[PDB]
């Protein structure tokens, strides 16, 4: 689900993505048909880029903490993290270092807290490519005669069944994570072309690449599945399946 | 609801086709409607916009037409794969699949 | 002198947003100066009205005292 | 009623710091200074624009029209020109 | 009548005529994976459906002014079109511009629609006096017409019909009335219509045919010369 939405009803899943270069905000948002010149308010109200700013980038800011709040209730975040901030907030009038230590803890939970509540990006561009390399695929559909339909991909949350995923029953990754880090979605297509259509299911999760201590790829498609729908046939397109790539690559697990 | 047409307030009324031969004939009465399109008559179903006058910008200003008719909101990222007749009824298909389907309006 | 003065002066701002009404309402570019000229115009008749209303109690305050110390010392 | 309003007061202001009376004169000065160099970048682009527009067109390239020259050409037409468009249309395309 | 004399008017540092990459020290230098730690950069894949969605609203929302008057509708889309042309006309090579070209245009098209939302962009007000004053001439046209009374216009269409008969009669050894003769004998009416103008045409003189006006003359005494002194 997209987390940041203002009342703009045009281009949902690109309004957190998208940088426009106004001074301020438009008077009115994007219209959806041809408009009468009493439709709409001449000379907006006075005060209105500051009540548009508030509306249009803090308020859909705000629901997307309010809408991923689960994802920050660890103990790390909730005790720790506010515990230690009080500690050195007694000595505050003592010396600077006090001042620091108390209030760096804070600015880490921001930082946590921004990270784990933006909307959940993959690399979509790798995603076409694997789609487009697909024979099955490329029948019914042509990126120059694709179009969505609908997009959703949100984290999942808890843990999850500890039986397919025993890396998360660690009570030390328990204290810095409520969530498992990983999202489930789905990708509405059609082909203008042909006149198909297909629901592109995947899951992803986090895994380690090349290195030690580093992620290799946040969102790695561990299972891709697509049910494809045409004219009178209906295909089912396994690009990536859990059961074989379960077996070679497991999650990352992230701290902090 | 109500639009200006040459400065009379006329009202705005929206179409519903759920027919395969009533977005063929909707489609052409609309591409043949636009000023910019060459040979209205030598255009059918299977014909590229490109060969009648048309390039990227004239498919923003039909796209816009048919949320007008229509009622729909139909995203940028779609709009730029409409360089055929056939590609409009299609997508018009697509649109009343998923509402029938889902039952909401795909994502804008 | 000092009040009436800075008060036509404060009056003839007044005066260069009417005479610029249309410009400040509906430019964009201007729009700083339409929500903010107000809160500069009450700080400048803050000001204005302040000073004379201080003024005007020491006055007060000293014409009183006079009179009571004058009874006194009779 | 709060003392935040005690920085309105300007006549006992030798007792504090006796300093806003001389920052705004520099702040007046700087405000001037702006305004004449900032009017002079900013007005002054029009030469460019007036020279460009009617002496950088060349015969070995194409001059595109602009939006102010369509809305001129169809919607501020005068008389004659409609004289003249209707006058060869019937001579060469109705009379021969 | 006046050409450039130097021939190294068109020369850059860059090459000749390029106004797409102006040569600048601190230039565009390519970075690695392997080695590149941490980015900040703004560019983005994002400036194409931004191109289209541009062109829909400043559309949509310039007609909400147009009063349903399709053929300003049909002229506004011609001059839309105009002005996202440029990048794919334009001498300059576009594709090659410092920091992405497609990113720059599409910026600034925003700073134009910013300034439509609000219906103060200078063509929109532009657009709006240009079609007033030409509706008040293509008004005062249908009141004579229902009147029954001739137009300005047709007056000369009839007049220069009946022109071209005196002229091509005596043109009996050629037969070619070309364009160019059509034309001289229009332009001298208009110069002497446009004189009439100012200076109408009382008698059988015709537009502007007395000596008399142009006698010395006084500024009236109910207007004198408000900007100056006289003697
Ligand atoms: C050498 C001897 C030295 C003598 C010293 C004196 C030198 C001369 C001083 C001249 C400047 C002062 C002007 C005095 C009036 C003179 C008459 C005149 O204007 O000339 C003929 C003038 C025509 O000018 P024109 O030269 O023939 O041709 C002009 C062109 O056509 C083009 O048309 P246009 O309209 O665009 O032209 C505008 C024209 C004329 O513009 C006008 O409309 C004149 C009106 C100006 C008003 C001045 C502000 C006063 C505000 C109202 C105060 C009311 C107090 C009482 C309230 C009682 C009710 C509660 O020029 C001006 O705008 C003059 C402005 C002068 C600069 C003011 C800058 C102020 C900031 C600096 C402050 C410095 C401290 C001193 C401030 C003192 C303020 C009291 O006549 C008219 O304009 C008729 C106006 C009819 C309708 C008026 C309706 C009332 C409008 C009031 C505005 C309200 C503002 C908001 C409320 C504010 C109150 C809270
Ligand atoms: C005991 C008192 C509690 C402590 C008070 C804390 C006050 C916090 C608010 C003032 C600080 C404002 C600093 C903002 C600086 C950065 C600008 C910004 O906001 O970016 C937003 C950005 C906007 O997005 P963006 O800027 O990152 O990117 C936008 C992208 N485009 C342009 C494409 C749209 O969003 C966020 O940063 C996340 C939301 C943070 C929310 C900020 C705190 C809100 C607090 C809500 C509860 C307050 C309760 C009090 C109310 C009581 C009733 C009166
Ligand atoms: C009484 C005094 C002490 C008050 C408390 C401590 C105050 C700390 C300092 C406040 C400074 C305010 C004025 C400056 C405004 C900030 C300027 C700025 O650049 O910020 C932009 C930033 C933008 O951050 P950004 O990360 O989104 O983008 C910036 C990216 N770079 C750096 C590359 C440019 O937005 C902010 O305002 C963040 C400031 C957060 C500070 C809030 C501390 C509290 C944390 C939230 C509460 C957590 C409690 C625990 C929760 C547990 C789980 C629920
Ligand atoms: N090769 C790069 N070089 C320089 N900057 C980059 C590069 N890749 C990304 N950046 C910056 O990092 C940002 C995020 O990159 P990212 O690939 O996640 O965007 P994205 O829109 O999610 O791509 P996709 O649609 O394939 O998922 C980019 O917007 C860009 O500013
Ligand atoms: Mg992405």
């Amino acid at each position: 689900q997209m987390g940041f939405s203002s009342d703009n009803p045009y281009n949902k899943r690109w309004e957190y993505k998208w940088k426009h270069s106004y001074y301020t905000y438009p008077r009115d948002y994007e219209h959806t048909e041809v408009r009468k010149p009493q439709d709409s308010k001449d000379v907006p109200p006075i005060y209105f880029a500051y009540y548009k700013d508030f509306v249009d980038r803090w308020l859909p800011g705000m629901n997307m903490w309010w809408q991923r709040r689960h994802r920050i209730f660890d103990k790390f975040n909730v005790y720790f993290l506010p515990g230690m901030s009080l500690f050195f907030y007694q000595f505050a009038d003592l010396a600077l270092g006090f001042k620091i230590m108390a209030a760096f803890p804070l600015f880490l939970a921001y930082t946590r807290i921004r990270d784990k509540t933006l909307d959940p990006d993959f690399k979509e561009t790798y995603l076409r490519d694997m789609i487009y390399q697909n024979p099955e695929i490329t029948k019914y559909f042509n990126e120059e005669t694709i179009h969505v339909l609908d997009y959703e991909f949100e984290y999942l949350p808890g843990y999850l069944c500890p039986e397919k995923f025993p890396e998360y029953q660690n009570k030390t990754w328990q204290f810095f994570n409520t969530d498992t880090a990983q999202a489930e979605g789905f990708f509405k297509f059609g082909d203008v072309e042909s006149g198909a259509t297909m629901t592109l299911k995947f899951k992803t999760m986090p895994i380690p690449g090349k290195f030690r201590y580093q992620v290799g790829e946040p969102f790695y498609f561990y299972d891709l599945r697509a049910e494809i729908k045409c004219d009178g046939v209906y295909k089912e397109v396994v690009l990536v399946d859990e059961k074989e790539s379960l077996k070679k690559i497991r999650p990352f697990l992230f701290l902090i | 609801l109500t639009q200006y047409v040459e400065g009379q307030i006329v009202n705005r009324n929206q179409l519903t086709l759920k027919k395969q031969e009533d977005i063929e004939q909707y489609v052409l009465k609309l591409v043949r409607g636009y000023f910019r399109t060459t040979n209205k008559q030598g255009l059918n179903i299977n014909s590229v916009l490109q060969d009648h006058g048309l390039d990227e910008f004239d498919s923003i200003e039909l796209a816009m037409q048919v949320e007008e008719d229509l009622g729909y909101v139909i995203s940028a990222e779609t709009i730029p794969v409409l360089n055929k007749v056939k590609h409009f009824v299609n997508y018009i298909n697509h649109v009343e699949q998923f509402k029938a389907e889902n039952g909401k309006a795909p994502i804008a | 002198a000092t009040a009436l003065y800075k008060s036509s002066a404060l009056a003839g701002n007044l005066f260069l947003y009417a005479y610029n009404y249309n410009n400040f309402t509906a430019n964009i570019r201007l729009r700083t100066m339409r929500y903010l000229f107000p809160v500069v115009s009450l700080a400048i008749f803050g000001n204005i009205y302040w000073d004379y209303r201080s003024q005007l109690v020491k006055v007060n305050l000293f014409d009183e005292y006079i009179q009571a110390r004058a009874q006194e010392l009779v | 009623i709060l003392d935040y309003l005690f920085l309105l007061d300007l006549n006992d202001d030798l007792t504090r710091k006796a300093v806003f009376e001389q920052v705004i004169i520099f702040i007046f000065i700087y405000c001037t200074m702006n305004f004449l160099a900032w009017s002079t970048v900013v007005e002054l682009i029009w030469p460019t624009h007036f020279f460009n527009r009617r002496h950088s067109s060349s015969q070995e390239f194409i001059r595109f029209r602009t939006y102010t020259e369509v809305l001129l050409k169809i919607s501020a037409y005068n008389d004659f020109f409609y004289v003249l468009n209707n006058y060869y249309y019937n001579q060469k395309l109705i009379l021969k | 009548g006046y050409k450039i004399r130097n021939k190294s008017i068109f020369w850059t540092r860059a090459g000749w005529k390029n106004n797409w990459h102006p040569k600048n020290f601190n230039a565009p230098r390519p970075s690695y994976g392997e080695f590149t730690m941490g980015i900040r950069c703004r560019n983005d894949h994002h400036s194409f459906l931004r191109y289209v969605q541009t062109y829909r609203n400043m559309s949509r929302h310039c007609k909400q002014y147009f009063l349903g008057d399709k053929q300003l509708e049909e002229t506004f889309i011609l001059g839309l079109r105009s002005l996202f042309l440029v990048p794919y006309d334009s001498q300059c090579l576009t594709d090659q511009i410092k920091h992405g070209g497609e990113r720059r245009f599409v910026d600034q098209l925003d700073r134009d629609f910013e300034l439509i939302s609000y219906n103060t962009h200078p063509y929109q007000l532009f657009t709006y006096t240009v079609r007033n004053e030409h509706l008040a001439w293509k008004n005062e046209q249908y009141e004579k017409i229902q009147k029954g009374e001739k137009t300005f216009e047709q007056e000369l269409l009839d007049y220069l019909d009946e022109q071209v008969l005196a002229e091509k009669a005596k043109l009996r050894d050629g037969q070619n009335f070309s364009i160019e003769r059509m034309t001289e004998i229009a332009l001298h009416v208009f110069r002497k219509a446009r004189a009439g103008k100012v200076r109408p045409a009382q008698d059988v003189r015709g537009p502007d045919g007395n000596v008399n006006d142009f006698l010395e003359q006084r500024r009236p005494f109910e207007h004198p010369n408000p900007t100056g002194v006289t003697h």
